[PDB]
């Protein structure tokens, strides 16, 4: 009734403002006009102003624009990763919701996930440390958790598959913004990172995939752990939330 | 088939693994799966 | 439709606005202000500092004119006709499944090869629509011997370049596809046979309607405008191709 | 549409000749998505092939029917080449649309498809190896257009710019050829034409792998003779349907 | 023409995906009956094929099409003839989210035959008597064996092995449904089952007699009667998912 | 799909047929033609179901059963026509509370075979003393009775009461009994076949309700006192209908044949459940 | 007349305030202003209900009733609530039955009475013996646990549990237990009240029923085992909300104090009624 509507409401509302920050991920990220009330247009690719002047005026829109902020103050720079992040985890949970699972039971499998996330992350991980970024540890999250699901029961290993699933969409952007098919060079990389390769991912400059890191930007664990746990987070808060009362 | 060092092969199960030679039963053991060194 | 078809349109609406009034011999423009009160004038370069343009991909590309005629006082005219040619051919480019990266490398691919041949037509440049008519067929064989995703947006940049000298030539009562086609014939023997490397100054006479040598003329054009010509038209379409979303507040 | 007279008239052929083409251009191939055309029996029809899709279709339109017919001629005495035939024309209509609906006028569009054909025809007689045998999938067309375009760029007139719109139809068989098999057409040709640019005469697509294959040594051979047949119909078709100037539909 | 293209695709699909929905709801023994109303007749079958198929769906002449490529399972194949529509039914279904993504139709063909090669490769392993044990267990056994091999493919192919172990999962959740029991939860609780201890007879009890075990439940499916499901399926998908256009004069 | 296409026409075939059930049962008027206008008034269960003409296929399954209980049997018409459409309205209910049309199927098959074990262990065999038989037989030929179909009725029942003399109490005391051996059947099983058995019972107890909306009795309170006498030890309350309260079926003379109430009790069951499995009318 | 204005605005004010009832509750989110744009989650039950602007006037009866069980006695905010509007669910289908407002009320009383003496005597007084007094006050402590406000909430729970020693299991025993002792009742009583009892029963049983639909469970099923555990003797089954089955309560540690479930009890039931016996609006 208003449940299965006010968790469509927010997963509809959440997840339009992931698709309005999504192409401007990376360093060829494309530019986006911003439409100011007086008239004048200016031209930003960095997805933290666009969303502080978005008028969001929805719950789950200010939701995931307070995520962007806590994540610039948790790390510094991801903040509009962790935003298709927690669209595309919301995307997932729209399919696993008209499966007929309860939101109490895609909110205790994504902190299975999670947690398992932030071991997956630490051993991709260079002991300064450092994680090989680019679009790896988010195909080696969807692989290995697409691996580990398989090991597990239940409800739980039908969303922690849809976790990796919805993993592979920073590699698509990425992929997409270089001038890449994303599609092939998604299944390239999974194909790549199964066969051992856990530095792959775009190299946006060459304009495809690399293994040499000495052009393979590295970043810290900080923000990818925080991108995960921050994103996580926001996506158990928004599916454990019917109702919206006006007092 | 099955090779047995002393186990691998075209196997999605091990159901017994005894010394006789080490004998190993692979699938569903109707007497037709028998396996040693 | 996408807010960048948008974009070129309104580039496009402003080009075409501008591209009556290029050569020496062009039309006139009538400017009604406010009150009413009209300014009649060639020379865009007053026609750009004059027209009410509302649009932000037009006045994005208005900014860059302007930032060009105050580098460097000429060729802000041409500046603003081949963006939008750029523009035009990138967006058809883009409408069959070339991402709009491929094609700013392309272009920056080309603009930094382009630069790098203009300096075997320096002397200043022969001017007319010489040097535009050579690049054209430079880099449409320069494009094919690289084989990349963006292979066709430098293919896109040759036969885009030729907006001026096809233009130079309905603004000469001439033709369109004749003139520019004979001097496009003139300038592959230029690059095809090495004898007949002094065709390479042929461009097109605006008083009869027949190519001439541009050298033995004397209708050069110093380097550091054709150069900063084709240095911001790049970044013109470059700027105006990035974007892709218009966000209201 | 208006489709009275000029470039009207000719613009509406134009696009009922791309309709037409449409219709079969995915069966394009040696796999190619079929169609199922149902008669007014109720039996479902099967089939992916040009000839078994235009004798099974309703052709209501002037311009269609004429290229339709020009199809089948085809198809009746050679076979092979019935759907490469209607796809070269309805390009080679579709590439002068841009030109035509300015001034340019057909009659100088037609001294474009006839000296262009002409050379192509010579250069594929020239070109051909041993009976004689020239490398299919692609291979011609991404080399016929290589040597158009580098010949009409030696052309003064109004020429130049037809053929190298006559050359830059010809990408279209090496196209859906690899559009059908869904091999990102704009990746593949691109390497088509690069390999093209340095040598290679007879590199055209592979449909086992998403890739450029010399298609001489792979033996995916096309006789010389349907190919010279095949292109001076679709020329022809294309001169026929650009040669039309108005549609006089008797009053009774 | 009206509807042709990659949106005759989603119409091919969702007239494919009626004539399953419906066989959907009478797989298992469990399986609730339908009733036979024409001009006169009230029988009451929930078997198959002449008795349910090949007596309706007179639409899109695809519906037409599945029963039309039915008839080759019964009759011929043992009686094995509600597994192949559900199945293609489920096929189809995910290719519905396959071309979303934009993956050619002729790519997610070719990617159910690599997939049912992997399967037939796999049922050919679990022949006990000839016979391949598993009610629901089959399908658990070769989607666990398709989805390994998945992630050993580099191409577009991938996302087509795993749609396809997706799909081979909707025969043990049709079992699961027509039943008083989860599909989700049953077909998972099982799954985690033939991992963890290698067992591939573990499959859904349709009667609650209490054992997932099919191997002592003695419910059997004849190896041919499984090497036909998953490949005349996969033959009725890739004669549905590459046909283009139904053109009716 | 229909979960109501296939509800309602039966649950139809099953409210107009009702409200005929008692003895001060009410009548129905056959309006049938339209040049030879006729009209008959029918206090009968079994002559509306076969001259309407059914529309409806899932209806089919019960005005073709009913043909059944009335050629095979004699009386007990409008009682498993009555049984099963409100079987299958309080199914309509469970089906409509996400419940799987199979769990309440493999519900009602434990309900029916608890039932049906439960009127028997309550029949009383005085078939062997022939001084009460003699008796008997005039209570179930009461119970029982355009004269002659009404008596070819009764002389059916009497045929299987000869038969088979096991004899159950009418009136309310069958039906209550049953129902109250499926709810206590019903407070003993986990799972999602006990909101079945429960809705067995709630349907079981339908028919007395029935019979006193009739005879303008208060239903809800007749009703509920025979729930609370079947369910302190006393088994032989039923309806009296001629004061409109509750009187020991024993000692007022009203007894049925068992054969023709276990028949009625089965032949409902069955037809609900086979409309109950069926998804599409195709 | 208000029937439904004075039934749907209860059963509303307890429909939104449901589905946070359990361990495992979903959340709602308080859009307040309109200027200083606010946005608060809530896991609590009383805050929703201090906060929300109450329309309806017999909403008033039960949102001022919930202030009574959060500030004098502190835990039991949301199911005093949820228990009252299925109460005031189910009152609306029995008054739809057209039984009077005023059997429902003497039903709903003896109910009452007979629930009150029921999870009295399961009540266990383990405060005399202080090893286990101390082990009991752990469990009470974690079945009721912003942070210091619900430690004010346990420390009025476990105040109220020193002063009254005996505590009663939760999770659902409770309720169960009372449910089951209200249909053995209602299973005795002749009369209208009848219906009106089980009525009560079949909403004591949707406190449960609302905690296992919170995690995901299966209720139909787990309050099914949990209504057949209570009905063959077991008097300590209860949802055991860390698998999704059913558990012994007392090996578990899912305590509640007697005091506060009693409390529940006796509002619930007496907003209930409040709100029933109110024909017009004025
Ligand atoms: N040189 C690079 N090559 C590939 N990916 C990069 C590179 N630099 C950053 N990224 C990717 O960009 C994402 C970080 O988001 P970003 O767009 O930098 O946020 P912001 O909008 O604040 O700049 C990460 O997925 C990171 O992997
Ligand atoms: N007398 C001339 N004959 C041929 N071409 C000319 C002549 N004068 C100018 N041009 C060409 O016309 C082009 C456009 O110049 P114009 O628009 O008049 O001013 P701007 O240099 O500001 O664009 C120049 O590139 C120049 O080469
Ligand atoms: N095995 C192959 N590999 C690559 N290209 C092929 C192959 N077979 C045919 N082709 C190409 O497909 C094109 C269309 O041929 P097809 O549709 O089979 O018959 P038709 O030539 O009558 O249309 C031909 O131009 C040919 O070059
Ligand atoms: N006793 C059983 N327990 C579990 N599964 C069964 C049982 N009997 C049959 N099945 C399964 O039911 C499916 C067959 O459905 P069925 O109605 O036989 O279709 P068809 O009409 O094609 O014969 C198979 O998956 C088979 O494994
Ligand atoms: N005198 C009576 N007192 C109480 N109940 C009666 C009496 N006569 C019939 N009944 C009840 O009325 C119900 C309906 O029977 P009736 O309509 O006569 O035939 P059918 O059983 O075919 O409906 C029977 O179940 C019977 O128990
Ligand atoms: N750990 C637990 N396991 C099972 N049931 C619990 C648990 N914790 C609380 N409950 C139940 O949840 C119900 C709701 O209590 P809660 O929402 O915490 O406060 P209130 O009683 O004010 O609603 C209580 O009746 C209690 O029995
Ligand atoms: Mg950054
Ligand atoms: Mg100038
Ligand atoms: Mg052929
Ligand atoms: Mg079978
Ligand atoms: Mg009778
Ligand atoms: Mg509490």
């Amino acid at each position: 009734d208003k449940p299965a509507q006010i968790r469509f409401s927010n997963i509809s509302a959440a997840k339009a403002v992931a698709d309005a920050i999504r192409t401007s991920l990376g360093p060829k990220g494309m530019d986006k006009m911003i439409q100011d009330g007086k008239g004048d247009v200016t031209i930003t690719n960095d997805g933290a102003t666009i969303l502080k002047q978005m008028q969001v005026l929805h719950p789950a829109a200010r939701m995931l624009v307070e995520l962007s902020k806590a994540q610039d103050i948790e790390a510094g720079d991801g903040t509009t990763s962790v935003v298709i992040i927690a669209g595309s985890l919301l995307d997932s949970c729209t399919k696993l919701l008209q499966k007929g699972i309860h939101p109490t039971i895609i909110s205790e499998s994504f902190q299975k996930a999670l947690e398992k996330g932030i071991e997956i992350l630490t051993d991709m991980s260079r002991p300064v440390a450092l994680i090989a970024g680019g679009g790896a540890p988010e195909i080696e999250l969807a692989l290995r958790l697409t691996e580990y699901s398989r090991t597990l029961s239940g409800m739980e290993s039908y969303c922690v598959r849809a976790f990796a699933d919805a993993m592979e969409v920073i590699p698509s952007t990425l992929a997409e913004n270089a001038g890449l098919n994303p599609i092939s060079t998604v299944t390239e990389l999974r194909n790549r990172h199964a066969q051992g390769e856990k530095t792959a991912g775009i190299n946006v400059r060459k304009g495809g995939i690399s293994n040499i890191l000495e052009e393979l930007v590295v970043q810290p664990l900080l923000v990818s752990v925080s991108a995960l746990t921050l994103a996580t987070e926001t996506v158990r808060s928004i599916l454990k939330i019917d109702d919206v009362v006006n007092t | 088939q099955v090779q047995l060092v002393e186990a691998s092969g075209t196997f999605f199960r091990i159901n017994d693994m005894g010394w006789y030679y080490c004998k190993a039963n692979r699938n569903w053991g109707r007497e037709w799966d028998d396996y040693w060194g | 439709e996408t807010i960048r078809s948008q974009n070129v349109m309104a580039a496009a609406s402003i080009a075409n606005i501008v591209k009556s009034s290029l050569g020496p011999v062009g039309l006139d423009k009538m400017l009604v202000d406010d009150i009413g009160d009209v300014t009649i004038t060639n020379d865009g370069a007053t026609i750009l500092k004059l027209l009410e343009v509302e649009h932000p991909a037009a006045k994005v590309l208005c900014e860059l004119a302007d930032l060009q005629d105050k580098e460097v006082g000429d060729g802000t005219t041409s500046v603003v006709i081949i963006a939008a040619e750029l523009l035009k051919n990138a967006d058809e480019l883009v409408k069959q499944k070339i991402h709009p990266t491929s094609v700013i490398s392309g272009y920056r691919l080309a603009c930094k090869e382009a630069v790098r041949y203009i300096n075997e037509n320096l002397i200043v440049v022969p001017g007319g629509g010489a040097v535009e008519a050579a690049l054209s067929i430079y880099l449409e064989n320069y494009a094919t011997s690289m084989g990349s995703r963006e292979q066709l947006a430098i293919a896109e940049f040759a036969r885009s370049l030729l907006v001026i000298p096809n233009t130079l030539a309905v603004n000469a009562a001439q033709d369109s596809t004749d003139l520019v086609a004979k001097l496009r014939a003139f300038h592959n023997e230029a690059q095809v046979n090495p004898e007949r490397k002094n065709l390479k100054w042929i461009g097109l006479d605006l008083s009869n309607g027949k190519p001439r040598d541009n050298k033995q003329a004397g209708v050069f054009e110093p380097t550091i405008v054709k150069v900063k010509s084709l240095k911001f038209a790049t970044e013109a379409a470059i700027t105006i191709l990035r974007i892709d979303d218009l966000i209201k507040l | 549409t208006d489709s009275s007279q000029g470039i009207p008239q000719l613009v509406s052929n134009i696009s009922a000749c791309q309709v037409i083409a449409e219709a079969v251009r995915t069966t394009l191939g040696p796999r190619g998505m079929d169609k199922l055309i149902v008669d007014g029996r109720g039996k479902a029809t099967i089939s992916n092939d040009g000839a078994t899709i235009l004798k099974l279709l309703d052709v209501v339109h002037p311009a269609a029917k004429t290229l339709v017919d020009i199809a089948k001629s085809q198809d009746a005495e050679v076979g092979d080449g019935t759907t490469s035939v209607t796809l070269l024309a309805a390009e080679f209509l579709k590439q002068v649309k841009p030109y035509v609906e300015e001034g340019l006028h057909p009659q100088i569009i037609i001294r474009a498809f006839r000296t262009a054909t002409q050379l192509a025809v010579n250069k594929i007689k020239e070109i051909a190896v041993t009976d004689s045998v020239v490398a299919g999938g692609g291979a011609i067309e991404m080399e016929l257009s290589k040597y158009l375009r580098d010949y009409s760029r030696t052309i003064p007139g109004k020429q130049q710019l037809l053929i190298g719109a006559y050359a830059k139809a010809l990408e279209i068989i090496p196209r859906q050829l690899c559009d059908n098999a869904g091999f990102d057409a704009t990746n593949i040709l691109n390497k088509l034409r690069a390999r093209h640019a340095q040598g290679g005469t007879w590199y055209g697509v592979d449909i086992n792998n998403e890739d450029i294959a010399d298609n001489f040594e792979a033996f995916v051979w096309e006789p010389a003779m349907v190919r010279i047949n095949a292109l001076t119909a679709a020329s022809e078709a294309a001169c026929l349907i650009v040669s039309v100037d108005e549609t006089i539909k008797n009053p009774r | 023409s009206r509807l042709m293209g990659l949106e005759a695709l989603k119409s091919h699909i969702m007239a494919a995906k009626a004539v399953a929905n419906t066989m959907r709801t009478s797989l298992g023994p469990n399986g609730l009956d339908k009733m036979m109303v024409d001009k006169d007749g009230d029988v009451t079958v929930t078997n198959d094929g002449a008795t349910i198929l090949s007596m309706m769906d007179v639409d899109h002449q695809i519906a037409k099409l599945m029963v039309e490529l039915s008839k080759s399972q019964d009759d011929e194949i043992g009686d094995g003839t509600t597994g192949v529509v559900v199945l293609a039914g489920a096929l189809l279904e995910e290719a519905e989210q396959l071309l979303d993504r934009g993956i050619h139709p002729i790519r997610i063909a070719d990617g159910y035959e690599q997939a049912a090669r992997v399967a037939i490769e796999h049922l050919d392993k679990i022949s006990d008597s000839r016979v391949v044990y598993g009610g629901g267990a089959a399908e658990i056994s070769c989607a666990l064996a398709v989805s390994q091999e998945a992630d050993k493919c580099p191409t577009l192919e991938q996302y087509a092995m795993r749609a396809f172990a997706d799909a081979l999962e909707v025969i043990p959740m049709a079992l699961s449904e027509n039943s008083g029991m989860n599909p989700i939860q049953t077909m998972t609780e099982v799954r985690a089952r033939q991992v963890k201890e290698m067992n591939p007879a573990l499959g859904i009890d349709c009667l609650h007699k209490g054992t997932n075990d099919m191997k002592q439940q003695h419910v059997i499916e004849t190896l041919i009667g499984k090497k036909q499901q998953i490949s005349l399926a996969t033959q009725m998908v890739r004669m549905i998912l590459k046909i283009d256009d139904i053109r009716k004069p | 799909t229909a979960r109501l296409t296939s509800f309602i026409g039966a649950i139809a075939i099953g409210d107009l047929v009702k409200s005929t059930l008692g003895p001060k049962g009410m009548d129905k008027i056959l309006l049938s033609s339209g040049r030879d206008a006729s009209l008959m008034v029918t206090n009968d269960g079994a002559t509306i179901l076969k001259n309407i003409g059914v529309d409806n296929p899932a209806a089919k399954v019960l005005v073709d059963m009913s043909r059944v209980q009335d050629d095979e049997v004699g009386d007990g018409t409008t009682s498993v026509t009555v049984l099963a459409a409100e079987l299958l309205r309080e199914a309509e209910s469970l089906i409509a509370k996400k419940i799987h049309p199979q769990t309440i199927i493999a519900g009602w098959r434990e309900a029916t075979k608890a039932a049906r074990e439960a009127l028997l262990s309550s029949a009383v065999d005085h078939g062997s003393d022939e001084v009460k038989f003699r008796q008997d037989l005039m209570n179930i030929a009461g119970t029982t009775l355009e004269a002659e179909r009404s008596l070819h009725d009764a002389l059916c029942v009497l045929a299987q009461t000869v038969k088979d003399s096991r004899t159950v109490y009418g009136g309310g005391c069958s039906e209550m009994l049953m129902a109250h051996a499926v709810t206590q059947l019903a407070n003993r099983t986990p799972g999602k076949e006990a909101v079945a058995m429960e809705s067995y019972a709630k349907a079981l107890r339908m028919l007395p309700t029935i019979i006193a909306d009739n005879a303008g009795y208060d239903s809800a309170d007749l009703v509920a006192q025979l729930r609370a006498a079947h369910s302190e030890g006393n088994t032989t309350a039923g309806l009296d209908m001629r004061e409109g309260t509750i009187g020991d079926m024993a000692i007022l003379g009203i007894t049925e044949s068992f054969q023709v109430k276990r028949q009625v009790l089965l032949s409902a069951a069955e037809a609900a459940e086979v409309i109950l499995r069926v998804d599409n009318i195709i």
